[PDB]
């Protein structure tokens, strides 16, 4: 739990060796038919970060490189990203209040490589700023195609920020240079400012369930859910109130929002559970509420507040926007080039991430930078600089405008 | 970039 | 597993028009009896004892109606759950509502309020059971849905359907429409998974039927792209697969347009839905008790024949009715309390409650509604359409279509009554010229221009040395044709100005380079040797160099004593070294 990396991963990696060269093993995952892996997700880690008086971070034993008497303080976290090119817009979506930035590279593919930059394309707006340059060819085609490959990658560096760590040429299956991999990853990657004291909050991600057949009725039992932390370190066991909660139908009135709060338990950590919420990854939150509400899988997108919170949370939605004016990146010379983005219609699909949730947009009003919209469920209100609208252009999503709250 | 020439000697002379 | 169903009343891709405006588009009385109480008699029909019923449309309406049928009072193996018109739209927010205020569990029917039928649907009910309980829930649903030719009133072109699916297994691959297409192509790549044979099949109509597991709840809410279901099943057709079955005999189909209104109440009593026929008085409406006759007529009560009325195929009446003489009927249906006078022919009219015809009137394929005292001569054609309390008088005639009515504008009817009438850089300009313009009359940021052309930069992966050609080309080719020729001087930096303030540092965002002000300044020069004609704009340009954040005097002089012609006429230019003489002067 101490840092949010991105990777940025196209076609034909092989990407258990290096997202396990970086996160140590896989956790223990369930639940299938879960949610569509182009949708809002994150990653997690069973290692840390750490050295040795070395280069190498190994594995937490203390020996096998050498000695070192490894430091048992933080856990590395991660935030995921399967080998495949359409992993780009729920990625910038992730882009925005991450912590840096994996930059993957292979020679499997096109050495004139079309799709780095065609992921990587908010290095305006949203923080895009501590990447690495990795080769992924070392395996088929020797010194020739890595000679003018570096000249490639270096024609990359220039205006577009392609500069920020240079050449690892390796195949992660060696597990090669994750000594100096790990190097980079501890020096040449800082770790930015936070805030400690502020009272914390939370968005819900991705929840659970821990009632399967078999036990007691007089067991502990509640909904434990997944987040990550945008403000505050959430201790244990006090007033966390989640202000609508479930969307409050038939709502006649302004009083008529419940007051609901908890208390938690359950904080996972790899190994234990810290009862203050360490940031900088995936938190295991469990609520004490013991309803059909939120342990099913009913509940994504609510906030997690206090007594006499300042949020008031109801529909009268009004938004400042504008567009991109292409599908960002993508330009095929062989019948592409009229992949047409096309302005906002009355009543259309959208996916507005405000923030870091996932609901779909729908849209009333229409003028040329601002518009006027109700939306799908109650939301709450979190930041205006950016509400990432997304809309449907191919077969998954691509993400297609910025927006400022009115 | 010291770091390329480093495995084109060493990476590829001694590993894949 | 105990089994419900939801059932939902239009949605609004609406073809109904306008007779969703006093009654709505579901209490629709086919044959004298809404048609509510038909979709509901198929949910009776089949076992499931309580369904979920939604209004969006004047709740006074039909909180009225189910005020008085029997099933108001769960005395039979229905209540009926019935809410109030807030926010509701179409079938996208019913089922948003059916998981979020979550009244499922698995298995129920998603059908409309709309379709009437006789299928017991509990067989491919258990079957795809069995498919749940076998594979690991990989099988998202079964749709049963006709087997018929291409052929027949129901399968007009407006739910024509073509599948193509395996016959041993049954699921389903392609669920392509036909509303105006006439070649078909099915993308190959799915042939050679299953390379025993797969067949295709257009024996098909849509019952609108179908059953879900909420399965979909989460295939629905996750994935809001999706709203109507044939959108969201052929999500689903690209991406879990959805099955198949072929019933043989029984058949229903939603009543969509008035097309469908005409095959369904023309089907009914030629009697494909028995045990639905409307002798049954499915109702406790001793109103509507009705005796069936040979050749399928249906007589009311009190009915009060006209002389010599002759009927052949397929007729009712109703009760409290006077019919006159002389009637050739055939195909058609008539409401109650209708005081129908003599001599009015008939063919296939729908008539409606409360209509008093007058005498001498052909009617011929209509329906018509309440309180229409209908008048001399109204000769009317195919798929006419007289509505709601209209007065019609001495013959006026109506075409083919007739959207009339007695609201003033979807009718043709006012306020009264009718009585009166090397190849990469040359692809490499177009879209950068392109993008360009899009951001000067819109009052915009500029980062995002030179992001989007630094993404457009990238798709070949093009050296410095043409692209920064390029931008600064088209970016200097600005003034062709939103500035006028010929090369002027103060209206032309005056409107200059303004595209010299509003990107004012994004091309000092782009250059770093010393080496690449050289280079940039020798391929612009060269440019302006090569097309001294439009060369003469280097007046007022120069004034925005200095000022505006672009360029510098130390720069042009550094480059002055080099080779490249023309060069010796353009260094000597008047106003250039003016300008640099004046930059001496002014602040050098």
């Amino acid at each position: 739990a101490t840092i949010n990396i991105g990777t940025i991963g196209h076609v034909a990696h092989g990407k258990s060796t290096v997202v396990k060269a970086i996160s140590g093993v896989h956790t223990v995952r369930f639940k299938n038919e879960l949610e569509r892996n182009i949708t809002i997700k994150l990653g997690y880690a069973n290692a840390k970060i750490y050295k040795l008086d070395d280069p190498s971070c190994p594995r937490p034993e203390c020996y096998r490189g050498t000695k070192g008497n490894f430091k048992l303080v933080r856990h590395v976290s991660f935030v995921d990203c399967p080998g495949h090119d359409i992993l780009m817009a729920t990625m910038l979506n992730g882009a925005a209040v991450m912590d840096a930035a994996l930059l993957l590279i292979a020679g499997n593919e096109s050495c004139p490589q079309p799709q780095t930059s065609e992921h990587l394309a908010a290095i305006e707006i949203m923080k895009l700023k501590h990447i690495l340059i990795l080769q992924n060819k070392i395996d088929l085609v020797k010194e020739s195609q890595a000679k003018e490959q570096y000249e490639q990658i270096l024609a990359f560096v220039q205006g577009t920020v392609a500069e920020g760590a240079p050449i690892i040429p390796i195949s992660a299956q060696l597990k090669y240079n994750i000594e100096v991999v790990c190097e980079y990853i501890v020096k040449k990657i800082p770790v930015p400012p936070r805030d400690f004291t502020s009272e914390p909050r939370l968005i819900v991600i991705r929840s659970f369930d821990v009632n399967k057949p078999g036990c007691e009725v007089d067991d502990l039992k509640g909904g434990v859910a997944g987040g990550s932390i945008l403000k505050g370190v959430l201790k244990v066991g006090q007033e966390i109130e989640v202000r609508p909660g479930i969307v409050s139908k038939d709502s006649e009135g302004k009083l008529m929002c419940k007051p609901i709060f908890s208390k938690i338990v359950s904080l996972f950590a790899e190994h234990n559970d810290l009862q203050y919420a360490a940031p900088g990854g995936l938190i295991g939150v469990g609520t004490k509420i013991d309803p059909t509400l939120c342990r099913a899988d009913r509940m994504v997108g609510q906030v997690l507040g206090a007594v006499g919170a300042l949020p008031e949370i109801f529909t009268e939605l009004e938004i400042s926007y504008f567009l991109l004016r292409r599908l960002l990146g993508v330009r095929t010379e062989g019948d592409k080039k009229a992949a047409k983005v096309q302005k906002l219609s009355k009543n259309e699909v959208l996916m507005v991430n405000i923030g870091s949730l996932s609901t779909g947009g729908r849209v009333s009003a229409v003028k040329a930078d601002l518009g006027k919209i109700v939306l799908t469920n109650p939301v709450c209100t979190e930041v205006g600089e950016k509400i990432a609208l997304s809309r449907r252009v191919e077969k998954h999503w691509r993400l297609i405008g910025w927006g400022q709250i009115r | 970039d010291y770091t390329y020439e480093e495995l084109l000697n060493r990476v590829f002379n001694i590993m894949r | 597993p105990p089994l419900q169903a939801v059932l939902v009343a239009d949605s609004f891709d609406r073809r109904f028009f306008p007779i969703s405006k006093d009654q709505p588009r579901v209490l629709l009385p086919l044959a004298n009896v809404a048609l509510i109480d038909y979709t509901l008699e198929f949910l009776t029909a089949t076992g499931v004892q309580e369904t979920f019923v939604f209004c969006c449309w004047k709740a006074a309406q039909i909180k009225e109606h189910l005020l008085k049928s029997k099933w108001c009072r769960p005395t039979s193996l229905n209540v009926v759950r019935i809410i109030t018109s807030e926010l509701y739209r179409s079938l996208g927010d019913v089922l948003r509502d059916v998981d979020a205020k979550a009244l499922v569990r698995s298995d129920f029917l998603l059908v409309y309020g709309d379709v009437i039928s006789n299928i017991n649907i509990t067989r491919a009910l258990e079957e795809h059971r069995l498919r749940r309980k076998l594979e690991k829930n990989v099988s998202v649903m079964t749709m049963i849905f006709k087997e018929s030719s291409p052929s027949h009133p129901t399968r007009c072109h407006e739910d024509n359907v073509v599948v193509a699916v395996d016959s041993t297994t049954n699921r389903v691959l392609h669920f392509q429409k036909t509303q105006g297409l006439r070649r078909f192509a099915f993308p190959l790549s799915l042939f050679q998974g299953s390379s025993d044979g797969v067949e295709v099949r257009y024996d098909l109509l849509d019952c609108h039927i179908s059953i879900c597991s909420p399965q979909v709840a989460q295939l629905f809410t996750d994935n809001f792209d999706y709203q109507t279901r044939d959108d969201f099943v052929r999500g689903l057709l690209v991406n879990n697969q959805i099955h198949m079955h072929v019933t043989a005999k029984e058949y229903g189909a939603r009543v969509s347009n008035l097309h469908m209104y005409s095959a369904v109440c023309a089907d009914v009593i030629r009697r494909w839905v028995y045990p639905l026929t409307p002798e049954a008085n499915f109702t406790d409406s001793t109103t509507q008790s009705c005796t069936h006759s040979r050749h399928n007529i249906y007589r009311g009560p009190e009915v009060s024949l006209g002389h010599g009325s002759i009927l052949e195929e397929n007729v009712l009446l109703g009760s409290g009715t006077v019919i006159g003489s002389n009637c050739f009927i055939t195909n058609s249906v008539i409401g109650p309390g209708c005081h129908i006078g003599d001599n009015v022919v008939l063919d296939q009219t729908y008539l409606w409650q409360g209509v008093r015809v007058a005498a001498g009137a052909q009617i011929h394929q209509s329906l018509l509604c309440d309180n229409a005292e209908v008048k001399e001569r109204v000769t009317l054609k195919p798929r006419s359409v007289l509505t709601s309390q209209v007065v019609v008088g001495p013959n006026i005639t109506l075409p083919e279509g007739s959207v009339i009515s007695l609201h003033p504008p979807d009718a043709e009817e006012d306020e009264d009554d009718g009585e009166f009438s090397m190849d990469d850089i040359k692809v490499f300009q177009n879209e950068v010229l392109g993008t360009l313009q899009r951001g000067k009359e819109e009052n915009i940021s500029c980062d995002n221009l030179v992001l989007e052309i630094n993404s457009l930069k990238y798709a070949y992966n093009i050296s410095l040395k043409e692209v920064m050609q390029v931008l600064s080309h088209v970016v200097l080719e600005f003034p062709l044709q939103q500035m006028d020729s010929p090369l002027d001087s103060s209206r032309y930096c005056a409107l200059l100005l303004p595209l010299l303030k509003a990107w004012s540092p994004v091309f000092r965002n782009y250059i770093k380079r010393a080496a690449d002000h050289l280079e940039a300044l020798a391929a612009i020069e060269d440019f302006f040797l090569e097309h001294e004609a439009l060369g003469i704009s280097m007046a007022k340009v120069l004034m925005a160099f200095y000022q505006l954040e672009i360029l510098a005097e130390e720069t042009i002089l550094s480059w002055f004593s080099q080779r490249d012609d023309k060069g010796q006429q353009l260094r000597k230019n008047q106003q250039l070294q003016r300008f640099i003489q004046w930059l001496k002067e002014a602040e050098e």
